[PDB]
């Protein structure tokens, strides 16, 4: 600010702003199956083939 | 020896495990007829 009635009658307003937004997601799945079956019917040859 | 033929006649199915049959006690694993099964 700045004022005066003999010498010195001024104005000022140097007024600043300075801002900075950052954001940073970051999101990572992982997904990971294994299954296995498994079945037996056994069979033999007869001690007495040909 | 075959039972086809009363399997056939009565309708049911032969059971599976059986006693007449001999067996390797040390392999432990079943091995072949001994007793017969008519």
């Amino acid at each position: 600010t700045e004022l005066a009635l003999f010498s010195r009658v001024n104005g000022k307003f140097s007024t600043e702003f300075q801002r900075m937004k950052t954001l940073q997601v970051k999101d990572q799945a992982v997904t990971t199956r294994v299954q296995v079956r498994n079945r037996i019917y056994t069979v033999k040859t007869t001690p007495t083939s040909e | 020896t075959g039972f086809q033929i009363c399997k056939n006649a009565l309708k049911l199915p032969v059971l599976e495990v059986l006693p007449g049959g001999g067996w390797d006690n040390l392999r432990n694993v079943d091995m072949g007829r001994v007793m017969d099964l008519t």
